[PDB]
Protein backbone atom coordinates (compact mmCIF):
# COMPACT_ATOMS: atom_id res chain seq x y z
CA UNK A 1 0.00 0.00 0.00
CA UNK A 2 0.71 4.12 -0.26
CA UNK A 3 2.60 5.64 2.82
CA UNK A 4 2.09 9.50 3.86
CA UNK A 5 4.25 11.56 5.64
CA UNK A 6 2.75 15.05 6.88
CA UNK A 7 5.46 17.76 7.77
CA UNK A 8 5.42 21.49 9.03
CA UNK A 9 6.18 25.14 7.83
CA UNK A 10 9.86 26.17 8.07
CA UNK A 11 10.20 27.94 11.14
CA UNK A 12 11.50 31.37 9.33
CA UNK A 13 7.92 30.88 7.41
CA UNK A 14 6.06 30.97 10.95
CA UNK A 15 8.67 34.02 12.61
CA UNK A 16 8.37 36.62 9.56
CA UNK A 17 4.91 37.87 8.77
CA UNK A 18 6.32 38.53 5.12
CA UNK A 19 6.48 35.72 4.06
CA UNK A 20 3.83 32.47 3.42
CA UNK A 21 3.95 29.78 6.25
CA UNK A 22 2.42 25.94 4.56
CA UNK A 23 1.82 22.85 5.99
CA UNK A 24 2.98 19.42 3.57
CA UNK A 25 0.51 16.62 3.36
CA UNK A 26 3.30 13.58 1.78
CA UNK A 27 1.99 10.81 -0.28
CA UNK A 28 5.09 8.46 -1.60
CA UNK A 29 4.26 4.52 -2.84
CA UNK A 30 1.19 5.72 -5.04
CA UNK A 31 0.85 2.75 -7.79
CA UNK A 32 0.13 3.47 -11.82
CA UNK A 33 -2.95 1.46 -11.66
CA UNK A 34 -4.75 3.94 -9.45
CA UNK A 35 -3.11 6.88 -8.35
CA UNK A 36 -6.28 8.78 -7.50
CA UNK A 37 -5.89 10.23 -4.14
CA UNK A 38 -9.21 12.03 -2.29
CA UNK A 39 -7.31 14.68 0.37
CA UNK A 40 -9.40 16.02 3.10
CA UNK A 41 -7.54 18.47 5.57
CA UNK A 42 -9.30 19.79 9.00
CA UNK A 43 -7.98 22.13 11.16
CA UNK A 44 -9.55 21.05 15.09
CA UNK A 45 -11.60 18.19 13.04
CA UNK A 46 -12.87 21.39 11.30
CA UNK A 47 -13.20 20.49 7.50
CA UNK A 48 -11.55 23.43 4.96
CA UNK A 49 -11.37 23.31 1.40
CA UNK A 50 -8.45 25.89 0.67
CA UNK A 51 -5.42 23.16 0.34
CA UNK A 52 -3.55 23.03 -3.09
CA UNK A 53 -2.30 20.16 -4.60
CA UNK A 54 1.32 20.20 -6.50
CA UNK A 55 1.93 18.63 -9.75
CA UNK A 56 2.40 14.98 -9.91
CA UNK A 57 5.72 13.93 -10.29
CA UNK A 58 7.18 9.95 -11.61
CA UNK A 59 9.77 8.86 -9.01
CA UNK A 60 10.81 6.35 -11.61
CA UNK A 61 10.53 3.17 -9.36
CA UNK A 62 7.00 2.18 -9.95
CA UNK A 63 5.53 5.06 -7.48
CA UNK A 64 4.38 8.37 -7.71
CA UNK A 65 5.14 11.13 -5.46
CA UNK A 66 1.46 12.92 -4.69
CA UNK A 67 1.45 16.70 -2.26
CA UNK A 68 -1.21 18.50 -1.41
CA UNK A 69 -0.12 21.69 0.66
CA UNK A 70 -1.97 23.94 2.51
CA UNK A 71 -1.82 26.91 3.71
CA UNK A 72 -1.63 28.61 7.04
CA UNK A 73 -2.18 31.92 9.13
CA UNK A 74 0.32 32.88 11.63
CA UNK A 75 -1.16 32.96 14.46
CA UNK A 76 -3.49 30.00 13.92
CA UNK A 77 -0.52 27.80 13.95
CA UNK A 78 1.23 29.97 16.53
CA UNK A 79 -1.30 29.07 18.63
CA UNK A 80 -1.16 25.41 18.25
CA UNK A 81 -4.49 24.75 15.83
CA UNK A 82 -4.22 20.98 15.16
CA UNK A 83 -3.81 20.11 11.49
CA UNK A 84 -4.86 17.09 9.84
CA UNK A 85 -5.00 15.56 6.56
CA UNK A 86 -6.71 12.44 5.86
CA UNK A 87 -5.61 10.57 2.46
CA UNK A 88 -8.29 8.23 0.52
CA UNK A 89 -7.09 6.04 -2.42
CA UNK A 90 -8.58 2.76 -4.04
CA UNK A 91 -5.84 0.78 -3.22
CA UNK A 92 -5.48 1.54 0.76
CA UNK A 93 -8.26 -0.49 3.31
CA UNK A 94 -9.56 2.23 5.14
CA UNK A 95 -8.12 6.26 4.88
CA UNK A 96 -5.06 7.06 6.31
CA UNK A 97 -5.10 10.01 8.60
CA UNK A 98 -1.81 12.20 10.48
CA UNK A 99 -2.31 15.38 12.59
CA UNK A 100 0.35 18.28 13.27
CA UNK A 101 0.73 20.79 15.31
CA UNK A 102 3.30 23.13 17.37
CA UNK A 103 5.21 21.33 20.41
CA UNK A 104 2.79 22.15 23.02
CA UNK A 105 3.76 23.44 26.19
CA UNK A 106 5.16 26.86 27.19
CA UNK A 107 6.82 28.33 25.17
CA UNK A 108 9.60 30.11 26.79
CA UNK A 109 12.21 33.42 25.75
CA UNK A 110 16.01 31.95 24.42
CA UNK A 111 18.85 33.84 25.68
CA UNK A 112 21.18 34.92 23.28
CA UNK A 113 25.21 34.96 24.19
CA UNK A 114 27.85 35.86 21.71
CA UNK A 115 30.89 34.73 22.99
CA UNK A 116 34.56 36.13 21.40
CA UNK A 117 37.47 33.94 20.53
CA UNK A 118 40.01 32.14 23.10
CA UNK A 119 42.95 33.80 23.06
CA UNK A 120 45.17 30.21 22.48
CA UNK A 121 42.51 30.74 19.22
CA UNK A 122 44.52 33.69 17.89
CA UNK A 123 47.63 31.78 16.57
CA UNK A 124 45.39 30.57 13.24
CA UNK A 125 44.55 31.78 10.06
CA UNK A 126 40.93 31.88 11.61
CA UNK A 127 38.37 32.61 14.22
CA UNK A 128 35.31 31.03 15.56
CA UNK A 129 32.99 32.93 16.83
CA UNK A 130 30.17 31.68 18.53
CA UNK A 131 26.17 32.43 19.57
CA UNK A 132 24.90 30.49 22.32
CA UNK A 133 21.62 29.51 22.52
CA UNK A 134 19.74 28.95 25.36
CA UNK A 135 16.63 29.04 26.99
CA UNK A 136 14.16 28.68 24.90
CA UNK A 137 10.37 26.62 24.47
CA UNK A 138 10.13 25.31 21.89
CA UNK A 139 12.72 23.76 19.35
CA UNK A 140 11.66 25.85 16.69
CA UNK A 141 13.95 28.53 15.35
CA UNK A 142 16.34 30.43 13.38
CA UNK A 143 19.71 31.70 13.32
CA UNK A 144 21.98 33.82 11.03
CA UNK A 145 24.72 36.35 11.25
CA UNK A 146 25.76 39.15 9.78
CA UNK A 147 27.99 42.28 9.38
CA UNK A 148 27.86 45.78 8.25
CA UNK A 149 24.68 45.16 6.05
CA UNK A 150 25.81 42.13 5.10
CA UNK A 151 25.07 38.46 5.59
CA UNK A 152 28.25 36.39 6.71
CA UNK A 153 27.28 32.90 5.36
CA UNK A 154 30.27 30.89 6.68
CA UNK A 155 29.06 29.84 9.87
CA UNK A 156 27.22 26.04 10.83
CA UNK A 157 25.00 25.98 13.72
CA UNK A 158 24.01 22.82 15.57
CA UNK A 159 20.72 21.03 16.23
CA UNK A 160 19.07 21.89 19.30
CA UNK A 161 19.47 19.73 22.32
CA UNK A 162 17.29 19.04 25.04
CA UNK A 163 17.99 21.09 28.23
CA UNK A 164 18.22 19.32 31.50
CA UNK A 165 15.22 22.52 32.68
CA UNK A 166 13.18 20.86 30.11
CA UNK A 167 14.72 23.83 27.19
CA UNK A 168 16.67 23.50 24.53
CA UNK A 169 19.85 25.07 23.58
CA UNK A 170 22.07 25.46 20.87
CA UNK A 171 25.52 26.74 18.87
CA UNK A 172 25.98 28.65 15.87
CA UNK A 173 29.59 29.11 14.62
CA UNK A 174 30.76 31.62 12.48
CA UNK A 175 34.92 31.10 10.97
CA UNK A 176 36.08 34.65 10.11
CA UNK A 177 39.67 35.53 9.27
CA UNK A 178 41.70 36.60 12.21
CA UNK A 179 42.64 39.68 10.39
CA UNK A 180 39.08 40.42 9.83
CA UNK A 181 38.63 39.78 13.69
CA UNK A 182 41.85 42.02 15.09
CA UNK A 183 40.70 44.88 12.72
CA UNK A 184 37.87 46.13 14.98
CA UNK A 185 34.79 44.48 13.07
CA UNK A 186 30.93 43.87 13.80
CA UNK A 187 29.57 40.61 13.29
CA UNK A 188 26.00 39.92 14.90
CA UNK A 189 23.72 36.89 15.48
CA UNK A 190 20.07 37.05 14.32
CA UNK A 191 17.89 34.71 16.37
CA UNK A 192 14.06 34.27 15.25
CA UNK A 193 11.62 32.60 17.80
CA UNK A 194 8.11 32.69 18.54
CA UNK A 195 9.19 33.72 22.58
CA UNK A 196 11.43 36.96 21.64
CA UNK A 197 10.30 40.50 21.00
CA UNK A 198 8.90 40.43 17.51
CA UNK A 199 10.08 37.29 17.23
CA UNK A 200 13.57 38.53 16.11
CA UNK A 201 16.78 39.65 18.02
CA UNK A 202 20.22 40.44 17.89
CA UNK A 203 23.79 40.33 19.14
CA UNK A 204 27.03 41.26 17.81
CA UNK A 205 30.29 41.13 18.85
CA UNK A 206 33.94 42.65 18.21
CA UNK A 207 37.46 43.39 19.65
CA UNK B 1 54.71 10.45 28.74
CA UNK B 2 51.21 9.19 30.18
CA UNK B 3 47.73 10.31 30.37
CA UNK B 4 45.25 9.65 33.69
CA UNK B 5 41.35 9.66 33.25
CA UNK B 6 40.11 10.30 36.95
CA UNK B 7 43.31 8.62 38.23
CA UNK B 8 42.59 5.82 35.64
CA UNK B 9 45.37 5.17 32.87
CA UNK B 10 44.41 6.54 29.76
CA UNK B 11 47.45 6.09 27.06
CA UNK B 12 51.33 6.23 27.22
CA UNK B 13 53.34 6.61 23.84
CA UNK C 1 13.08 -14.26 8.66
CA UNK C 2 16.04 -13.26 11.20
CA UNK C 3 17.77 -9.90 10.98
CA UNK C 4 21.47 -8.63 11.71
CA UNK C 5 22.59 -5.62 13.09
CA UNK C 6 26.48 -4.87 14.05
CA UNK C 7 27.40 -2.36 16.12
CA UNK C 8 30.89 -0.91 17.10
CA UNK C 9 32.78 0.01 20.14
CA UNK C 10 32.39 2.55 22.83
CA UNK C 11 35.20 5.16 21.73
CA UNK C 12 36.13 5.07 25.20
CA UNK C 13 36.87 1.62 25.12
CA UNK C 14 39.35 2.49 22.06
CA UNK C 15 40.72 5.34 23.44
CA UNK C 16 41.42 4.25 26.69
CA UNK C 17 44.50 1.17 26.83
CA UNK C 18 43.06 -0.17 30.18
CA UNK C 19 39.39 -1.16 29.09
CA UNK C 20 37.94 -3.30 26.61
CA UNK C 21 36.45 -3.05 23.10
CA UNK C 22 34.40 -5.18 21.27
CA UNK C 23 32.02 -5.43 18.27
CA UNK C 24 28.74 -6.29 18.79
CA UNK C 25 26.70 -8.59 15.78
CA UNK C 26 23.51 -8.71 17.03
CA UNK C 27 20.23 -11.42 15.54
CA UNK C 28 16.64 -9.99 16.21
CA UNK C 29 13.46 -11.65 15.09
CA UNK C 30 14.77 -15.42 15.87
CA UNK C 31 12.20 -18.31 15.30
CA UNK C 32 11.41 -20.81 18.13
CA UNK C 33 11.46 -23.61 15.43
CA UNK C 34 15.08 -23.11 14.37
CA UNK C 35 16.57 -20.79 16.80
CA UNK C 36 19.57 -21.96 16.40
CA UNK C 37 22.50 -19.74 14.43
CA UNK C 38 26.45 -19.78 13.39
CA UNK C 39 28.45 -17.36 13.44
CA UNK C 40 31.67 -16.98 11.66
CA UNK C 41 33.87 -13.41 12.20
CA UNK C 42 36.77 -12.70 9.54
CA UNK C 43 39.27 -9.73 10.80
CA UNK C 44 40.55 -8.18 7.05
CA UNK C 45 39.01 -11.28 5.09
CA UNK C 46 40.78 -13.64 7.45
CA UNK C 47 38.96 -15.46 10.23
CA UNK C 48 39.13 -15.70 13.77
CA UNK C 49 37.39 -17.65 16.52
CA UNK C 50 37.85 -15.85 20.02
CA UNK C 51 33.88 -15.02 19.16
CA UNK C 52 31.83 -15.33 22.32
CA UNK C 53 27.97 -16.08 23.09
CA UNK C 54 26.03 -13.73 25.41
CA UNK C 55 22.91 -15.82 26.68
CA UNK C 56 19.61 -16.24 24.83
CA UNK C 57 17.40 -13.01 25.53
CA UNK C 58 13.72 -14.43 25.17
CA UNK C 59 11.93 -10.84 23.85
CA UNK C 60 8.15 -11.19 24.14
CA UNK C 61 7.49 -10.57 20.71
CA UNK C 62 7.79 -14.34 20.45
CA UNK C 63 11.32 -14.02 19.02
CA UNK C 64 14.46 -15.13 20.12
CA UNK C 65 17.71 -12.50 20.50
CA UNK C 66 21.14 -14.14 20.01
CA UNK C 67 24.13 -11.82 20.31
CA UNK C 68 28.01 -12.38 19.32
CA UNK C 69 30.72 -10.32 20.75
CA UNK C 70 34.03 -10.63 19.48
CA UNK C 71 36.98 -8.44 21.46
CA UNK C 72 39.61 -6.31 19.24
CA UNK C 73 42.56 -4.87 19.70
CA UNK C 74 42.71 -0.92 20.39
CA UNK C 75 45.25 -0.54 17.72
CA UNK C 76 43.61 -3.22 15.38
CA UNK C 77 40.68 -0.59 15.36
CA UNK C 78 42.38 2.37 15.23
CA UNK C 79 44.01 1.30 11.83
CA UNK C 80 40.73 0.97 9.90
CA UNK C 81 40.87 -3.09 10.13
CA UNK C 82 37.38 -4.27 8.89
CA UNK C 83 35.28 -6.57 10.58
CA UNK C 84 32.80 -8.76 8.81
CA UNK C 85 30.25 -10.81 10.95
CA UNK C 86 28.35 -13.70 9.21
CA UNK C 87 25.30 -15.05 10.05
CA UNK C 88 23.57 -18.57 9.26
CA UNK C 89 19.91 -19.75 9.89
CA UNK C 90 18.57 -22.16 8.89
CA UNK C 91 15.40 -20.27 8.26
CA UNK C 92 17.24 -17.88 5.60
CA UNK C 93 17.97 -19.22 2.43
CA UNK C 94 20.77 -17.30 2.38
CA UNK C 95 23.58 -16.62 4.98
CA UNK C 96 23.49 -12.64 6.12
CA UNK C 97 26.99 -10.59 6.11
CA UNK C 98 27.69 -7.22 7.27
CA UNK C 99 31.18 -5.08 7.96
CA UNK C 100 31.87 -2.46 10.28
CA UNK C 101 35.34 -0.49 10.71
CA UNK C 102 36.29 3.08 11.77
CA UNK C 103 34.86 5.89 8.91
CA UNK C 104 37.78 5.67 6.35
CA UNK C 105 39.64 9.52 6.24
CA UNK C 106 43.22 10.86 7.93
CA UNK C 107 43.04 11.07 11.18
CA UNK C 108 42.86 15.20 12.51
CA UNK C 109 44.06 16.65 15.51
CA UNK C 110 41.09 18.60 17.64
CA UNK C 111 41.73 21.65 18.37
CA UNK C 112 39.98 21.96 22.01
CA UNK C 113 39.24 25.96 23.47
CA UNK C 114 37.07 26.72 26.76
CA UNK C 115 35.08 29.79 26.79
CA UNK C 116 33.93 31.70 29.94
CA UNK C 117 30.15 33.01 30.37
CA UNK C 118 28.74 36.08 28.60
CA UNK C 119 29.20 39.42 30.83
CA UNK C 120 25.58 39.17 29.91
CA UNK C 121 24.57 35.61 31.73
CA UNK C 122 26.70 37.25 34.64
CA UNK C 123 22.83 38.99 35.73
CA UNK C 124 20.85 35.21 35.99
CA UNK C 125 21.03 32.80 38.44
CA UNK C 126 23.46 29.75 36.55
CA UNK C 127 25.96 30.17 34.03
CA UNK C 128 27.23 28.55 31.92
CA UNK C 129 31.07 26.93 30.62
CA UNK C 130 31.96 26.51 27.18
CA UNK C 131 34.16 23.29 25.42
CA UNK C 132 34.68 23.93 22.05
CA UNK C 133 35.95 21.17 20.11
CA UNK C 134 36.95 21.76 16.41
CA UNK C 135 38.94 20.56 13.79
CA UNK C 136 38.86 16.72 14.37
CA UNK C 137 38.71 13.59 12.48
CA UNK C 138 37.30 11.45 12.86
CA UNK C 139 33.87 11.76 14.71
CA UNK C 140 34.87 9.35 17.17
CA UNK C 141 34.96 11.23 20.40
CA UNK C 142 34.18 11.86 24.02
CA UNK C 143 33.85 14.75 26.36
CA UNK C 144 34.02 15.11 30.25
CA UNK C 145 33.87 17.70 32.74
CA UNK C 146 35.50 18.22 36.13
CA UNK C 147 37.00 20.36 39.23
CA UNK C 148 39.56 19.51 41.70
CA UNK C 149 39.64 15.44 40.26
CA UNK C 150 35.94 15.40 40.22
CA UNK C 151 33.30 14.92 37.84
CA UNK C 152 30.97 17.39 37.12
CA UNK C 153 27.65 16.05 35.70
CA UNK C 154 25.48 19.12 34.76
CA UNK C 155 27.03 19.28 31.17
CA UNK C 156 25.79 18.52 27.45
CA UNK C 157 27.11 17.94 24.61
CA UNK C 158 26.27 18.61 21.19
CA UNK C 159 26.53 15.93 18.21
CA UNK C 160 29.45 16.39 16.38
CA UNK C 161 28.60 18.61 13.62
CA UNK C 162 30.16 18.46 10.27
CA UNK C 163 32.43 21.37 8.85
CA UNK C 164 33.32 22.69 5.43
CA UNK C 165 37.42 21.61 5.92
CA UNK C 166 35.52 18.03 6.15
CA UNK C 167 36.52 17.68 9.91
CA UNK C 168 34.08 17.80 12.71
CA UNK C 169 33.29 20.03 15.60
CA UNK C 170 31.09 20.13 18.48
CA UNK C 171 30.32 22.41 21.52
CA UNK C 172 30.18 21.08 25.07
CA UNK C 173 28.13 23.00 28.18
CA UNK C 174 28.24 23.13 31.46
CA UNK C 175 26.37 24.68 33.96
CA UNK C 176 27.00 25.40 37.34
CA UNK C 177 25.55 27.78 40.28
CA UNK C 178 27.02 31.48 40.03
CA UNK C 179 28.18 32.12 43.13
CA UNK C 180 30.70 28.46 42.38
CA UNK C 181 32.21 30.17 39.42
CA UNK C 182 32.74 33.38 41.53
CA UNK C 183 34.24 31.10 44.06
CA UNK C 184 37.51 31.11 42.62
CA UNK C 185 36.67 27.08 41.05
CA UNK C 186 38.58 25.80 38.59
CA UNK C 187 36.81 23.43 35.52
CA UNK C 188 38.52 21.12 33.49
CA UNK C 189 37.34 19.96 30.09
CA UNK C 190 38.30 16.97 29.58
CA UNK C 191 38.80 15.31 25.63
CA UNK C 192 39.16 11.79 24.19
CA UNK C 193 40.42 11.51 20.90
CA UNK C 194 42.68 9.17 18.39
CA UNK C 195 44.63 11.63 16.99
CA UNK C 196 45.96 13.28 20.41
CA UNK C 197 49.05 12.96 22.10
CA UNK C 198 47.98 9.61 24.43
CA UNK C 199 44.41 9.96 23.03
CA UNK C 200 43.72 12.27 25.77
CA UNK C 201 43.58 16.31 26.23
CA UNK C 202 42.11 18.69 28.96
CA UNK C 203 41.59 22.13 29.38
CA UNK C 204 40.73 24.28 32.40
CA UNK C 205 38.63 27.33 32.63
CA UNK C 206 38.63 29.70 35.86
CA UNK C 207 37.34 33.84 36.45
CA UNK C 208 40.13 36.54 35.95
C1 LIG D 1 10.59 5.33 -4.63
O1 LIG D 1 11.44 6.43 -4.36
C2 LIG D 1 10.79 7.40 -3.54
C3 LIG D 1 11.57 8.70 -3.52
O2 LIG D 1 12.84 8.45 -2.98
C4 LIG D 1 13.77 9.31 -3.68
O3 LIG D 1 13.97 8.92 -5.02
C5 LIG D 1 14.40 7.59 -5.20
C6 LIG D 1 14.52 7.36 -6.69
C7 LIG D 1 15.73 7.35 -4.48
O4 LIG D 1 16.78 7.91 -5.25
C8 LIG D 1 15.74 7.91 -3.04
O5 LIG D 1 17.06 7.96 -2.54
C9 LIG D 1 15.10 9.30 -2.95
O6 LIG D 1 14.86 9.66 -1.60
C10 LIG D 1 10.55 6.83 -2.14
O7 LIG D 1 10.02 7.86 -1.31
C11 LIG D 1 10.63 7.90 -0.01
O8 LIG D 1 9.88 7.12 0.91
C12 LIG D 1 10.38 7.08 2.24
C13 LIG D 1 9.52 6.10 3.02
O9 LIG D 1 8.79 5.34 2.09
C14 LIG D 1 10.37 8.46 2.88
O10 LIG D 1 11.07 8.38 4.09
C15 LIG D 1 10.54 9.23 5.13
O11 LIG D 1 11.19 10.51 5.10
C16 LIG D 1 11.08 11.36 6.26
C17 LIG D 1 11.87 12.65 6.04
O12 LIG D 1 11.45 13.18 4.77
C18 LIG D 1 12.17 14.38 4.42
O13 LIG D 1 13.55 14.13 4.23
C19 LIG D 1 13.83 13.16 3.23
C20 LIG D 1 15.34 12.96 3.20
O14 LIG D 1 15.95 13.72 4.23
C21 LIG D 1 13.26 13.60 1.87
O15 LIG D 1 13.37 12.53 0.96
C22 LIG D 1 11.80 14.06 1.97
O16 LIG D 1 11.35 14.66 0.77
C23 LIG D 1 11.57 15.01 3.15
O17 LIG D 1 12.11 16.31 2.89
C24 LIG D 1 11.26 17.33 3.48
O18 LIG D 1 10.23 17.77 2.61
C25 LIG D 1 9.23 18.53 3.28
C26 LIG D 1 8.04 18.66 2.35
O19 LIG D 1 8.52 18.78 1.03
C27 LIG D 1 9.81 19.89 3.68
O20 LIG D 1 8.86 20.71 4.37
C28 LIG D 1 8.33 21.81 3.58
O21 LIG D 1 9.33 22.60 2.95
C29 LIG D 1 8.82 23.54 2.03
C30 LIG D 1 9.94 24.07 1.15
O22 LIG D 1 9.80 23.51 -0.15
C31 LIG D 1 8.03 24.64 2.77
O23 LIG D 1 8.89 25.41 3.59
C32 LIG D 1 6.91 24.02 3.62
O24 LIG D 1 6.41 24.97 4.54
C33 LIG D 1 7.34 22.73 4.37
O25 LIG D 1 6.15 22.06 4.76
C34 LIG D 1 11.06 19.65 4.55
O26 LIG D 1 11.77 20.85 4.74
C35 LIG D 1 12.02 18.57 3.99
N1 LIG D 1 13.01 18.24 5.01
C36 LIG D 1 14.26 17.88 4.70
C37 LIG D 1 15.17 17.58 5.86
O27 LIG D 1 14.67 17.78 3.55
C38 LIG D 1 11.52 10.60 7.51
O28 LIG D 1 11.53 11.45 8.65
C39 LIG D 1 10.55 9.43 7.70
O29 LIG D 1 10.84 8.67 8.88
C40 LIG D 1 9.91 8.94 9.97
O30 LIG D 1 8.77 8.09 9.99
C41 LIG D 1 8.86 6.76 10.50
C42 LIG D 1 7.65 6.54 11.42
O31 LIG D 1 6.69 5.76 10.74
C43 LIG D 1 10.16 6.37 11.22
O32 LIG D 1 10.67 5.28 10.49
C44 LIG D 1 11.25 7.45 11.32
O33 LIG D 1 12.09 7.29 12.44
C45 LIG D 1 10.68 8.87 11.29
O34 LIG D 1 9.87 9.18 12.41
C46 LIG D 1 10.66 8.50 6.48
O35 LIG D 1 11.89 7.78 6.57
C47 LIG D 1 11.10 9.45 1.95
O36 LIG D 1 10.91 10.77 2.40
C48 LIG D 1 10.62 9.35 0.50
N2 LIG D 1 11.38 10.26 -0.34
C49 LIG D 1 10.82 11.34 -0.91
C50 LIG D 1 11.72 12.21 -1.75
O37 LIG D 1 9.63 11.64 -0.80
C51 LIG D 1 9.60 5.63 -2.32
O38 LIG D 1 9.32 4.99 -1.09
C52 LIG D 1 10.16 4.62 -3.33
N3 LIG D 1 9.19 3.57 -3.62
C53 LIG D 1 9.50 2.27 -3.71
C54 LIG D 1 8.39 1.30 -4.02
O39 LIG D 1 10.64 1.82 -3.57
C1 LIG E 1 10.53 -7.95 18.88
O1 LIG E 1 11.12 -6.97 19.70
C2 LIG E 1 12.49 -6.81 19.43
C3 LIG E 1 13.15 -6.05 20.57
O2 LIG E 1 12.90 -4.67 20.45
C4 LIG E 1 12.71 -4.08 21.74
O3 LIG E 1 11.46 -4.45 22.29
C5 LIG E 1 10.43 -4.20 21.33
C6 LIG E 1 9.15 -4.98 21.63
C7 LIG E 1 10.25 -2.68 21.19
O4 LIG E 1 9.83 -2.14 22.42
C8 LIG E 1 11.57 -2.01 20.81
O5 LIG E 1 11.46 -0.62 20.98
C9 LIG E 1 12.78 -2.55 21.59
O6 LIG E 1 13.97 -2.18 20.92
C10 LIG E 1 12.64 -6.14 18.06
O7 LIG E 1 14.02 -5.87 17.87
C11 LIG E 1 14.30 -4.60 17.27
O8 LIG E 1 14.43 -4.80 15.88
C12 LIG E 1 14.65 -3.62 15.12
C13 LIG E 1 14.50 -3.98 13.65
O9 LIG E 1 13.63 -5.10 13.56
C14 LIG E 1 16.01 -3.00 15.47
O10 LIG E 1 16.10 -1.77 14.76
C15 LIG E 1 17.44 -1.23 14.66
O11 LIG E 1 17.73 -0.26 15.69
C16 LIG E 1 19.09 0.16 15.64
C17 LIG E 1 19.53 0.80 16.96
O12 LIG E 1 19.74 -0.26 17.91
C18 LIG E 1 20.01 0.25 19.23
O13 LIG E 1 19.00 1.14 19.69
C19 LIG E 1 17.76 0.59 20.12
C20 LIG E 1 16.83 1.71 20.55
O14 LIG E 1 17.20 2.92 19.90
C21 LIG E 1 18.02 -0.40 21.25
O15 LIG E 1 16.81 -0.92 21.77
C22 LIG E 1 18.97 -1.49 20.73
O16 LIG E 1 19.25 -2.39 21.77
C23 LIG E 1 20.28 -0.91 20.21
O17 LIG E 1 21.09 -0.51 21.31
C24 LIG E 1 22.49 -0.64 20.97
O18 LIG E 1 23.10 -1.83 21.39
C25 LIG E 1 24.42 -1.87 20.88
C26 LIG E 1 24.88 -3.30 20.60
O19 LIG E 1 24.49 -4.13 21.66
C27 LIG E 1 25.28 -1.03 21.83
O20 LIG E 1 26.66 -1.11 21.48
C28 LIG E 1 27.47 -1.99 22.31
O21 LIG E 1 27.32 -1.75 23.69
C29 LIG E 1 28.06 -2.62 24.52
C30 LIG E 1 27.62 -2.53 25.98
O22 LIG E 1 26.26 -2.16 26.09
C31 LIG E 1 29.54 -2.27 24.36
O23 LIG E 1 29.78 -0.95 24.80
C32 LIG E 1 29.99 -2.40 22.90
O24 LIG E 1 31.23 -1.72 22.75
C33 LIG E 1 28.96 -1.89 21.88
O25 LIG E 1 29.17 -2.59 20.66
C34 LIG E 1 24.79 0.43 21.65
O26 LIG E 1 25.16 1.28 22.73
C35 LIG E 1 23.29 0.61 21.37
N1 LIG E 1 23.26 1.44 20.18
C36 LIG E 1 22.67 2.62 20.10
C37 LIG E 1 22.76 3.28 18.75
O27 LIG E 1 22.08 3.16 21.05
C38 LIG E 1 19.24 1.06 14.42
O28 LIG E 1 20.56 1.58 14.35
C39 LIG E 1 18.96 0.24 13.15
O29 LIG E 1 18.90 1.14 12.02
C40 LIG E 1 19.36 0.49 10.81
O30 LIG E 1 18.33 -0.10 10.04
C41 LIG E 1 17.25 0.78 9.79
C42 LIG E 1 16.19 0.03 8.99
O31 LIG E 1 16.39 -1.34 9.23
C43 LIG E 1 17.66 2.10 9.12
O32 LIG E 1 16.79 3.08 9.63
C44 LIG E 1 19.11 2.57 9.39
O33 LIG E 1 19.65 3.15 8.22
C45 LIG E 1 20.07 1.48 9.88
O34 LIG E 1 20.63 0.79 8.78
C46 LIG E 1 17.70 -0.65 13.25
O35 LIG E 1 16.56 0.06 12.76
C47 LIG E 1 16.07 -2.82 16.99
O36 LIG E 1 17.38 -2.49 17.40
C48 LIG E 1 15.64 -4.06 17.77
N2 LIG E 1 15.64 -3.79 19.20
C49 LIG E 1 16.42 -4.48 20.04
C50 LIG E 1 16.36 -4.14 21.50
O37 LIG E 1 17.18 -5.38 19.68
C51 LIG E 1 12.05 -7.11 17.03
O38 LIG E 1 12.06 -6.56 15.72
C52 LIG E 1 10.63 -7.57 17.41
N3 LIG E 1 10.18 -8.70 16.61
C53 LIG E 1 9.18 -8.67 15.70
C54 LIG E 1 8.86 -9.95 14.99
O39 LIG E 1 8.51 -7.68 15.42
Amino acid sequence: GPSVFLFPPKPKDTLEASRTPEVTCVVVDVSHEDPEVKFNWYVDGVEVHNAKTKPREEQYNSTYRVVSVLTVLHQDWLNGKEYKCKVSNKALPAPIEKTISKAKGQPREPQVYTLPPSREEMTKNQVSLICLVKGFYPSDIAVEWESNGQPENNYKTTPPVLDSDGSFFLYSKLTVDKSRWQQGNVFSCSVMHEALHNAYTQKSLSL
Amino acid sequence: DCAWHLGELVWCT
